[PDB]
DNA sequence: ATCAGAATCCCGGTGCCGAGGCCGCTCAATTGGTCGTAGACAGCTCTAGCACCGCTTAAACGCACGTACGCGCTGTCCCCCGCGTTTTAACCGCCAAGGGGATTACTCCCTAGTCTCCAGGCACGTGTCAGATATATACATCGAT
DNA sequence: ATCGATGTATATATCTGACACGTGCCTGGAGACTAGGGAGTAATCCCCTTGGCGGTTAAAACGCGGGGGACAGCGCGTACGTGCGTTTAAGCGGTGCTAGAGCTGTCTACGACCAATTGAGCGGCCTCGGCACCGGGATTCTGAT
């Protein structure tokens, strides 16, 4: 049965930060579980954000303000930097 | 693909679907999946950067759960983000109390 | 020869804090899991990964508990952990009333 | 059956926890604490199994139970 | 790559 | 007339445990909130109930912290709470590393 | 406007003392009062940082009671009596 | 019977709970028995607290229930205390409790 | 002005059933209204994840019942399940 | 063993406003009908979990010794408590003014929805190098002298 | 500080299974496109937040004197660590059996969607009695003589 994961995506990220390194199946599931947990934690905060403000849409602004609530200060500062960069680049292309 | 248009390695298309079928809101605006995919790609890059360093310090080329635990528990902020999280087969940091050492 | 009391004890701390393997025997732990589960529903089966998931969480819970237990003993000018230290850690954690 | 968690097994867990000297009454106190932990987690895991109308407790039921107990676990799915 | 990684990894100061 | 050291403290413990009024003065606490919030973003206003909700939550946090702190002092065969009792309490309940 | 300065000292020694009395504390060390001010400042910073973040996301200049209640619930310190 | 609360023998509004579930982004569809069950559980828990708070209000020789009465009810019942272990009741105070070593002789 | 909803009338009905000669203050009613919404979100939130875990798109009385067993303590869950099952069967007959 | 200053408990009277009630306006829930798909069901399949076995061995067990750690008692020191007096500003009430929270009305663009097309992503299948294993040495290190 | 040795750490010789890659099938993502509503935006009223003043006084602050708790010192008893020899069971390799998990097809019971209907539920106004507040007095008890 076709099961999905983030395995092929953390490899492409691993090869950009450390091209001459690998990762075991045990550590791969840990990375896979890490992405899903942070995905749910961010999307859950963004859901409450839209509900608190009587709005029906989760846009990039709800994702940003959810990152500032969940990630620690120095991690959140660079995450917004990565988020805002990809959005403006996605709009230009 | 929307991942290349955003310059991301993480699947912008898969993130947009998971936001729809996750019952987070009635509608999911564009850019929100590319923003979240970029944030998830950044955080994975931050852990793999410090875990890969832990592997090189431990004289290994493949990252094991031990190298992930050393990378998170030695970073002040990854430890706070993963404070209520247990990494399997990660062990603990070497920490002996000073009053337990001999004189 | 013979080592003084506490010499190899610190050696064991450095040995087990350096490694990541499980410290409880798997079969006695698996029988303990099936015994407790039998009291909630009968005729239950367990996946191999399901029992190992409980053991990874149970050991990581106890190891973190001994770290808090050890700090309570040192707070009382002691180096031996005692039941009154575990009860204080769980009370401050909010687990024990 | 609870006595399967032997004394040297509890000592090894404490050694990883940085404990140097262990009292005698710790082992019976540890078995009781471990029992209360497994009782709370397996109760929720079986609840997830009963809701799925299954007779085999899967690893996801354990991961889901640990999550709502505040003991989120990585590496076993989810 | 294009990741704006933070250059400093501070260690969390613990009790004792 | 003079009371012995301890009888007035135990009297105050009974006095403030029967009551529910806030123990921090309103205006000093309100300026502290505006000062801390001003460093996050300038030109901020507060609803009168928003500050009261902060004082209701802060005082309830400190009282609960003073309980776990008192247990750490009594654990070390002491009657006086000391800064190391507060930090041990904050470490065990997960607020510190 | 007036410049706010050194308002952590507003939490006087007797106010910390009353909070400890309600906590069932008999004797108090002299260094407790500065420690409690540091603990309270750290507590207020985390709650206000999230509260004003909700205020910023709502495009408002006023911190509402709901902003504080939503922030306390995030921290795991849910509060009753002000909304939600 | 007209309202859905009367068909279920409940005091809490089944129609409002049904709307909140649908407009709360909990699932794509909501069963007809979900708001009935949920409003019944909310009525039982509400009744359980108002029973103990009313007694506390009577023990304090008062007619109206104040937050203090809600606190004495929740904190003295083990089950309600576990349900609201991470909850703060404004103007609720604390339970009278003094450690034994602090008491004189 | 603005029409703001609340559980005030329904908490007041249950109060009179249990204590006919007892009232409630504005603050205490706000605390009750905060209690209902919290438990509402907890139960509905757990029932929401229960449907997602089993690849379902419907929150029925079975999901809400399972969410009650996970969240409420021992005796509270046993009685709350008795109240809900009684209501949902009474609702089906009418 | 007795007696007085303190605080707390308490008792009637008084005055203020918040709760409980009434009334009528409005919006959300009820009613009834159709459409469509999730879910319940049944039949088929095969994966995974369970059960039984004996060999080698690492682990649990138990006993024995003697240490050094836990704990009870004492005594010295000074810190923190209780209190009167002086100082400070919180609290209350009352007024001024404007900024921004909340309601409101109109145009659009952004996203859900549907359809056709195709490659990104996954199962599988397989070879190879990372690493698990280990023996002998190297060396960091503890206890006896 | 010195010396014998004891467990630990390094080296490199060789073996194996998991990793990383390759193949092709396919299903979810993307491009093209229509429709409507959520919300962006400009307009507007009034709620309530901010600011200021003084009269009042509970509370904060500072200093005094000493009682009792912090804690360092210390002696005694014993509980736990180290370790050698005895007992137990778990881990591994290998095989057999089927419960049950899972996946494919089929039909209806159920719930989203929508339009006309209407009273449940809310805001606004009103009134008194629960209870907050003031001041008198009876009781408790802790500390002094
Ligand atoms: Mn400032
Ligand atoms: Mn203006
Ligand atoms: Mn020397
Ligand atoms: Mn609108």
């Amino acid at each position: 049965t076709r099961k999905e994961s983030y395995a092929i995506y953390v490899y492409k990220v691993l090869k950009q930060v450390h091209p001459d390194t690998g990762i075991s199946s045990k550590a791969m599931s840990i990375m896979n579980s890490f992405v899903n947990d942070v995905f749910e934690r961010i999307a859950g905060e963004a859901s409450r954000l839209a509900h608190y403000n009587k709005r029906s849409t989760i846009t990039s602004r709800e994702i940003q303000t959810a990152v500032r609530l969940l990630l620690p200060g120095e991690l959140a500062k660079h995450a917004v930097s990565e988020g805002t960069k990809a959005v403006t680049k996605y709009t230009s292309a | 693909t929307r991942s290349s248009r955003a310059g991301l390695q993480f699947p912008v298309g898969r993130v947009h679907r998971l936001l729809r079928k996750g019952n987070y809101a009635e509608r999911v605006g564009a850019g929100a999946p590319v923003y979240l995919a970029a944030v998830l790609e950044y955080l994975t890059a931050e852990i793999l950067e410090l875990a890969g360093n832990a592997a090189r310090d431990n004289k290994k080329t493949r990252i094991i759960p031990r190298h992930l635990q050393l990378a998170v528990r030695n970073d002040e902020e990854l430890n706070k983000l993963l404070g209520r999280v247990t990494i399997a087969q990660g062990g603990v940091l070497p920490n002996i109390q000073s009053v337990l050492l001999p004189k | 020869h013979r080592y003084r009391p506490g010499t190899v004890a610190l050696r064991e701390i450095r040995r087990y804090q350096k490694s990541t393997e499980l410290l409880i025997r798997k079969l006695p732990f698996q029988r303990l899991v099936r015994e407790i589960a039998q009291d909630f529903k009968t005729d239950l089966r367990f996946q191999s990964s399901a029992v190992m998931a409980l053991q990874e969480a149970s050991e990581a819970y106890l190891v973190a508990l001994f770290e808090d237990t050890n700090l309570c003993a040192i707070h009382a000018k002691r180096v031996t952990i005692m039941p009154k230290d575990i009860q204080l850690a769980r009370r401050i954690r909010g687990e024990r009333a | 059956n609870i006595q399967g968690i032997t004394k040297p097994a509890i000592r090894r867990l404490a050694r990883r926890g940085g404990v140097k000297r262990i009292s005698g009454l710790i082992y019976e106190e540890t078995r009781g604490v471990l029992k209360v932990f497994l009782e709370n987690v397996i109760r929720d895991a079986v609840t997830y199994t009963e809701h799925a109308k299954r007779k085999t407790v899967t690893a996801m039921d354990v991961v889901y139970a640990l999550k709502r107990q505040g003991r989120t676990l990585y590496g076993f799915g989810g | 790559g294009g990741y704006n990684l933070r250059p400093r990894t501070y260690q969390p100061q613990r009790y004792g």
